[PDB]
């Protein structure tokens, strides 16, 4: 299909690789319990 | 009322009210050398000339969505509403595109607009729009028409991105309204009349010479001189002339007696222009205003009309012929006429 | 899914501020900075 490439690629140019990659790679600590209410 | 065909010259305007001042933008493309298109200044034209020459469109092919969609899977029509249309660079003959890079980081998701060679993909058509609500879809498009360009591949519009120095339009998703100016309806051209916008020169009937400047062997300042040659001038580069016309509109019709129009030097890209204190000389577009600039074609060597003629919008008549159209040159200010001198003295007579 | 994707970049100011627009970057520095927020309770109900 012509229409579902269209739509990938703008949601490709909309959203970069980089920066998703970089969100996913922040490694949250693991703590006596702690509150959940942040990342 | 005057309706949109196809395989017709248009330009492609807009209005910007940026630091509280309205200005008109047009699009331009320089074509060869590099691919991404510019801005062009209609407005200000009272010192600065807009080149008009690349800022000029055809439109090729106007297809529907479905059978663009169609052909894409795999005349002189009349321009409609939610159509698709194939914008062809007249001078570069390349077909306008949104381009994949980006240039202006003020938009980290808009795409730039330019030419390509190929006519294959979506990205060399742009599907048009009203800017109103008084004309819906499946409409005909005639003149002073506000519209709306979305590109087929990206569905992004025209946008008229505003920067310090990067005044480039590009494919963004804020709309922005384009006006739409006709020069050459695909008409009748008169073959052997003139026509606006063209590209000639002039000979003489028994000389046998042309009007030129001076070869690049001398400086600047010397090309800058302005005279006649004959010889294998008559076939060169540096002995062509543009009737660069005052209109944003229809200056590519039917030139007619008396009308003005700036002499532009193709090779060196300045006018025709004359200071009282001197002769004509060559002087470049940032400073080249329309009384000193202007000139036009009489058929006589009388005043009999002067201010007679004011503004015609269409294609015109054909008047002026190209072989037996004996014209006379006229400035606007002075009124003078061309004169071939004897400059060169008996004792280098036969020299240059 | 299409018509939500065209009426989203239709109107952009519906993706945050931080990602879409002329000033933020994009989600690395909104993502951190929101982090850091959570972290600094001046920028909280007190």
């Amino acid at each position: 299909k012509g229409e579902a490439i269209r739509i990938r690629s703008i949601l490709r140019s909309l959203i970069p690789l980089g920066d998703l990659v970089g969100v996913i790679s922040i490694a949250f600590q693991m703590p006596e319990p702690d509150m959940s209410a942040g990342f | 009322i005057q309706f949109l065909r196809t395989d017709d010259e248009v330009v492609l305007q807009c209005t910007a009210t940026i630091h509280k001042e309205q200005q008109k933008l047009c699009l331009a493309a320089e074509g060869f050398g590099n691919r991404l298109c510019f801005l062009e200044s209609t407005s200000n034209s009272k010192n600065v000339p807009p080149d008009l020459s690349i800022c000029t469109f055809v439109l090729e092919q106007s297809l529907s969505v479905r059978a663009l969609q169609e052909m894409l899977a795999n005349g002189h029509r009349t321009l409609l509403y939610g159509h698709a249309i194939l914008l062809r660079h007249s001078y570069s003959g390349m077909y306008l595109c949104c381009l994949s890079t980006s240039r202006s980081s003020t938009d980290k998701l808009a795409f730039d607009v330019g030419l390509q060679e190929d006519t294959t993909g979506e990205a060399c058509w742009w599907t048009i729009h009203p800017a109103s609500k008084q004309r819906s879809e499946g409409e005909k498009v005639r003149v002073g028409d506000d519209l709306i360009l979305v590109s087929v591949s990206s569905e992004r519009y025209l946008h008229l991105s505003y920067g310090n120095s990067s005044w480039h339009v590009d494919a963004a998703f804020q709309q922005t309204l384009w006006s739409v100016a006709p020069i050459s309806s695909g008409s009748e051209a008169a073959q052997g009349y003139l026509i606006g916008g063209d590209v000639l020169r002039l000979l003489h009937g028994h000389m046998d010479e042309c009007l030129t400047v001076p070869s690049g062997e001398h400086g600047e300042e010397q090309r800058r001189t302005v005279h006649y040659e004959g010889g294998a001038v008559s076939v060169h580069a540096r002995s062509l002339w543009r009737l660069e016309t005052l209109r944003v509109a229809w200056s590519g019709s039917h030139i007619r007696w008396g009308q003005p129009f700036r002499l532009r030097h193709v090779t060196t890209g300045k006018y025709l222009s004359l200071m009282e204190d001197k002769n004509l000389l060559l002087m470049d577009k940032e400073k080249a205003d329309v009384k000193s600039t202007a000139f036009a074609f009489r058929s006589s060597k009388e005043k009999l009309d002067v201010g007679v003629r004011k503004e015609v919008d269409g294609m015109g008549t054909s008047e002026i012929k190209y072989g037996d159209s004996i014209c006379y040159i006229q400035h606007v200010d002075t009124g003078l006429w061309l004169t071939y001198q004897a400059v060169d003295v008996k004792s280098a007579r036969m020299g240059s | 899914a299409n018509v939500v994707v065209r009426l989203l970049i239709r109107r952009p100011e519906c993706f945050g501020p931080a990602l879409r627009g002329e000033g933020g970057n994009g989600l690395l520095a909104a993502m951190e900075e929101a982090i850091k927020i959570a972290e600094d309770p001046s920028r909280d109900g007190p």
